[PDB]
RNA sequence: CGAUGUCGGCUCAUCACAUCCUGGGGCUGAAGUAGGUCCCAAGGGUAUGGCUGUUCGCCAUUUAAAGUGGUACGCGAGCUGGGUUUAGAACGUCGUGAGACAGUUCGGUCCCUAUCUGCCGUGGGCGCUGGAGAACUGAGGGGGGCUGCUCCUAGUACGAGAGGACCGGAGUGGACGCAUCACUGGUGUUCGGGUUGUCAUGCCAAUGGCACUGCCCGGUAGCUAAAUGCGGAAGAGAUAAGUGCUGAAAGCAUCUAAGCACGAAACUUGCCCCGAGAUGAGUUCUCCCUGACCCUUUAAGGGUCCUGAAGGAACGUUGAAGACGACGACGUUGAUAGGCCGGGUGUGUAAGCGCAGCGAUGCGUUGAGCUAACCGGUACUAAUGAACCGUGAGGCUUAACCU
RNA sequence: AAUUCCUUGUCGGGUAAGUUCCGACCUGCACGAAUGGCGUAAUGAUGGCCAGGCUGUCUCCACCCGAGACUCAGUGAAAU
RNA sequence: ACACAGGUGGUCAGGUAGAGAAUACCAAGGCGCUUGAGAGAACUCGGGUGAAGGAACUAGGCAAAAUGGUGCCGUAACUUC
RNA sequence: AGGACCGAACCGACUAAUGUUGAAAAAUUAGCGGAUGACUUGUGGCUGGGGGUGAAAGGCCAAUCAAACCGGGAGAUAGCU
RNA sequence: CCCGGCGAGGGGAGUGAAAAAGAACCUGAAACCGUGUACGUACAAGCAGUGGGAGCACGCUUAGGCGUGUGACUGCGUACC
């Protein structure tokens, strides 16, 4: 059982699950949107939005966050430049998922996850 | 949550002193024998403290006749009637699971000043 | 006697004032409502069909609804029907608090325990595990032997195998009551009652006199 | 380990009763873009729920 | 919680140092035992002259154990020594006339009413 | 003999009663206590180790007892391979020898993805004669059924004393089982700290990667026992053994033949749970559908258009629900999930800066910084308008009313 | 006794308990001196016995991490 | 017999830690091992952790646990020294 | 100095698990031994079946050995299925 | 010529005596697997038949009478070598 519990396996162990979401977060905050299942995609939603939390304060200490999840202070640095005043009044939510439908080489579901102030 | 917290709030004891770890403090406890409600103490050092509200706890390490006495308090519970910090502690862990064994010379801890 | 309906609000302890720590259960009992007085004549058997609480409006059907508008009462989260004991009568709009259960001193009480899922029989039915060494291939939680050889030449009804343990109707007896908090409509009673917190539950008094 | 007859092609049918398949029920038309998807699903050409969801 | 096959201590001096437990006794099946308990042991150790020999069996009462006991607030009071006392196998009542180290109160009883007595520290 | 693997163990058993504990009697060479024996009674219960492959047995120490057998000396498409029983090797022994020894000793491959029956689960179909949604009823079936100890009665009855009751009650155990995480713990590779080596981030600072989670110390939720609630009944009925009552046959007598009683953990119950595929498909309550037409083989018939209800299904978000299914909750009216906010929790005073100190470092800012599943909130995101299914008043036969 | 049938020989050691081992005893069923005898430091993935350490071996298992099992899609055997 | 965890002789010997061609992380260099995608039951495989107990387990401490570096101190029986 | 010590490679194969329609007609995993020598290995060379060779175990002599494989006698023979 | 990926494969169209000779090409049996019709089939126990036989469907017909297909129910019945 997993009663009361969270988290998803996703057949990996959790040094590829840490260091794919950090390939995850990093491709989409690069173009605010991305192609991927539907399994990775309501997950990332606890990944990247308290990022987008965190971006809504520039310490220099929160400099070191953000490269301390990432490695990546060109994402470091368009969170605070730009996500963290673009995103600075919503209460959450700061994404939106689109099941778009299978894969094609495996039958897998996928799904489109962006931002909500993409426009 | 909204109503299990109502029921806990109606039994927690004001009088709690706060502290940390690593602190020596006394505790007197009552001890009932016939009708002789006689006020035993006790007192040693705080290696653990496990905070849940009404249900929180702690645990107070002595060295009593030569052989370690643990006994774990909970904290609000009406048969401890005193906890007197006796001495503030300068530790660094939470928790002194190494001061069920460290002994003599590793018994010591320097007291806190701040 | 008519039993009660609660929900399983979580479990703590209640300290006396001489140092005995009590755990309890935090029971709510809402205001049983009765909706439907089952008699002799009709029904063969009498027996009141109670609701209490409510649910949204858009998911009570009408087939539902106009069971509680023939009774002309607030639609529950449920119904549920206890057995009347004799020269115990009601009538069809009344609700009951848990003021009733102010007399009592052990209770029963009835509820669907947790699902754990399928089990192994070592954890369904509290077997042995066998040896995890000492040459053990494959066989360190099996149940080993099932039957015999041939005379009875099969496997028999009722044999403790694997499969769903819980999610199902267990009822704990005798269990105390401790404290009706008729105020804010509670109930504290002694003991770990079946099932996850606010899963609904059975509080009838206690069967053993 | 192993059969000790050989099955029936009528029990083959039967061990193959449950194993249909599941058309759908109904599509979701699109009501901005007119063409019909998958129930909370886009459309094929990033519409869904009216609305251009996505330039693809 | 102790069963047979379990190093204690001797904490009086009735002569021994190290005994065994042989035998959890009070019925059948009885897996474990604690503090103010009955159980039959060996004796590993005894001084180079005591009250009590190598290898005599006897009875004795459980007086500290490693993994504590509980009192009525829930707390429990645990110590660092699976502790025991030596008794009579028959009049059922210690041989030694000095406590060494500290008890409990699950200890007493009219049972044991000698021994916490004798006792050094009474918790 | 075109293969039916066996010793012992293990894991799971189940049956018998020719009954070990427990239950009830009868007699005694049964004061009591303790027994003896026989009868009834199979509901439950009915050791661990030393030894040896063992079984057995011996022993130690428990229990209330440490029942006996049936089951391929139950149980290898469940396990073990120690014993036996291959080839290697040796002694004793025998045989000139090759060799052999229920002589010994050392070593010595345990295959099988389940078609069926079976069994534990969980579904689908159809049916239950308009459709739907609940409440049930309870046929049947299953669970469950152990006992110690202490005290009371009372050191009383008994007994010369010693000793020591019946009956009746209480309290507490053991063993088992159920519920469960409030507590005590464990776990908690998603939280926090520590630390080694190395690599990288221009570099320091500060991080991260990798080293069994690198090595640790901790630790939330959950899950968990060792943690802690509860259970074993009482009662009823008919009884067994057995004790009787009155009482003939048979002037007596007689528990029996007429009639009447008592009588046990066995039985039926009483407790819990399952349960209308209980085809014998039951009951109650609610809700919904009140169109036109042709056709012929008139028929409980064929079709057309109209209509599509109750509702159900499907979809999405989801669960302390879960292999999958099924089940539950929510789908904007909306707290269903995620985020967010507040909390709490744990971790233990971040970083940055300042300071002291040659420096390591230490102090200040600072219970700081952080915080997994949590508590309370918040629609911020994702839970769509639809569409789908299911229709259009429900055969005959009586009767029984009412017209 | 790697040899003793009887035989769990007897005694001692050890253990609470020892059909094992150890030391005696010789009654050597059926030892025996180059098919060597009796010793022997060292040696040994050698046999047996005992202790300390050590611990899920066990009591009595509990939790978690991965790999399968299970769902879907593509593929697609077997023995019988 | 295979695009098969097997076997195959020689040569080459970066950095840091390190006695080392041990390992451990890397460079150069080369990969990511030809179904995935979920789900996160039992059971199995491989692991990690464990209250109290410490071999009782068992045929048998099998396996696991544990020990482990250098320098120094210290070191028995016996010995064929 | 050493059929010396520890220990890689190397050379083994001791234990356990796995695997047993396998990754594989004997291997993997974890520990194991030897590891300057009675060592190991490359390229050849030689010994032929009642023969070889054998620190011997009927061991080995092309996934085959109490008498290699192939062809022939030969449609051996079969009171047997 | 049309579908399709410029495919594969098909559909036309033409050929030819014929393409039920289309080159995986005389003839196309059986096993096997379909698709359609018929009738049976969701309270029912067994070498699956046989014997009896309800019904339906259906041909002659004079739907009389029967054929044909199905087999409600039921008696009997444990393959072969
Ligand atoms: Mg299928």
């Amino acid at each position: 059982m997993r009663h009361r519990k969270s988290g998803r396996q996703l057949n990996r162990n959790s040094s590829h699950r840490q260091a794919m979401f950090r390939n995850m977060a990093g491709s989409l905050v690069r173009h605010e949107i991305i192609k991927t299942t539907l399994p990775k995609a309501k997950e990332l939603r606890r990944v990247v939005e308290p990022l987008i939390t965190l971006a809504k304060t520039d310490s220099v200490a929160n400099r070191r966050l953000a490269f301390a999840r990432t490695r990546d202070n060109e994402i470091v640095a368009k969170l605070f430049n730009e996500l963290g005043p673009r995103f600075a009044s919503r209460a959450g939510g700061y994404t939106r998922i689109l099941k778009c439908g299978f894969r094609a080489g495996d039958n897998a579901p996928m799904a489109y996850i962006e931002l909500v102030d993409r426009s | 949550s909204n109503i299990i917290k109502q029921l806990e709030q109606e039994q927690m004891k004001q009088d709690v002193p706060s502290f940390r770890p690593g602190d020596t403090v006394e505790v007197k406890v009552w001890v009932v024998e016939g009708s002789k409600k006689r006020l035993q103490a006790f007192e040693g050092v705080v290696i653990a403290i496990r905070n849940r509200g009404l249900h929180s706890a702690f645990t107070v390490r002595k060295i009593s006749n030569g052989e370690g006495v643990e006994r774990v308090f909970q904290t609000h519970s009406p048969v401890v009637d005193s906890i007197s910090v006796k001495r503030r502690g300068a530790v660094r862990k939470a928790k002194l699971y190494y001061l069920r064994e460290r002994t003599g010379k590793a018994a010591r801890i320097k007291e806190r000043l701040n | 006697m008519i039993g009660l309906v609660g929900k399983k609000v979580g479990m703590t302890r209640i300290f006396t004032e001489d140092g005995v720590s009590i755990p309890v259960t935090v029971i709510e009992v809402e205001a049983n409502r009765v909706t439907q007085v089952k008699d002799l004549a009709n029904d063969g058997y009498r027996a009141i069909q109670v609701t209490t609480g409510a649910k949204k409006a858009n998911r009570v059907t009408k087939p539902e609804a106009g069971h509680f508008a023939k009774a002309g009462v607030e639609a529950g989260r449920g119904l549920w029907e206890f057995r009347l004991a004799e020269g115990e009568e009601f009538t069809v709009g009344q609700s009951i608090s848990v003021e009733l259960f102010a007399d009592v001193k052990k209770v029963d009480v009835t509820g669907t325990s947790k699902g754990k899922g399928f089990a192994g029989t070592v954890k369904r039915w509290n077997f042995r595990t066998q040896d995890a060494t000492h040459g053990n291939s494959l066989s360190h939680r099996v149940p080993g032997s099932i039957g015999q050889n041939q005379t009875p030449g099969k496997v028999f009804k009722g044999k403790k195998m694997a499969g769903q343990m819980g999610n199902e109707r267990v009822t704990v007896q005798s269990l105390d009551v401790v404290r009706v908090d008729a105020e804010r409509n509670l109930l504290l009673v002694k003991g770990a009652v079946p099932g996850a917190t606010g899963s609904d539950l059975i509080v009838k008094p206690a069967v053993k006199a | 380990a192993v059969q000790q007859n050989k099955p029936t092609r009528s029990k083959r049918g039967m061990r193959r009763s449950h194993d249909a398949l599941t058309a759908v029920t109904s599509l979701s038309v699109d009501k901005t873009s007119g063409e019909k998807h998958l129930r909370h699903h886009i459309t094929a050409d990033g519409y869904y729920r009216g609305r251009k969801v996505i330039a693809k | 919680m102790i069963q047979e096959q379990t190093m204690l201590n001797v904490a009086d001096n009735s002569g021994a140092r190290r005994v065994m437990c042989i035998k959890v006794l009070g019925g059948s099946h009885r897996r474990y035992a604690g503090v103010g308990d009955i159980i039959k042991i060996t004796i590993k150790e005894a001084i180079p002259r005591g009250k009590v020999k190598k290898g005599d069996v006897l009875k004795a009462v459980v007086v500290r154990t490693k993994k504590g006991v509980r009192r009525p607030d829930g707390s429990v009071i645990r110590f660092d020594g699976n502790a025991c006392v030596l008794l009579n196998n028959n009049s059922e009542q210690p041989i030694g006339t000095r406590i060494f180290g500290p008890v409990t109160r699950e200890l007493r009883s009219e049972k044991f009413m000698k021994i916490i007595s004798l006792a050094p520290e009474v918790l």
